[PDB]
């Protein structure tokens, strides 16, 4: 999943 | 408002759908989590230049309250919402969610 923020 | 929405369906299944090369960028489908029990998968299809089609899976947890997010800067009180909110923003995802997943 991608990290995001 | 359901057709974006394709429940139980796997990763390799959501990328078989996704990887569709019809699909414009931004094309996305919402699913459950496989290694996530409790927690949602927002699937995007994307493109780079040099390296061509690809996929781009981000877990949507839902918190004990209810509510739901991707990042705990935005939060929704239902997947219909946050959907319609990543349509217009993509605020922090790769790319604005543009089609509904076919078929």
């Amino acid at each position: 999943y991608l990290r995001v923020a | 408002a359901e057709e974006w929405y394709f429940g139980k369906i796997t990763r390799r299944e959501s990328e078989r759908l996704l990887l569709n090369p019809e699909n414009p960028r931004g094309t996305f489908l919402v699913r459950e989590s496989e290694t996530t029990k409790g927690a949602y998968c927002l699937s995007v299809s994307d493109f780079d230049n040099a390296k061509g089609l690809n996929v781009k899976h981000y877990k949507i947890r839902k918190l004990d309250s209810g509510g739901f997010y991707i990042t705990s800067r935005t939060q929704f009180s239902s997947l219909q919402q946050l959907v319609a909110y990543y349509s217009k923003h993509a605020d922090g995802l790769c790319h604005r969610l543009t089609n509904v997943c076919p078929t």
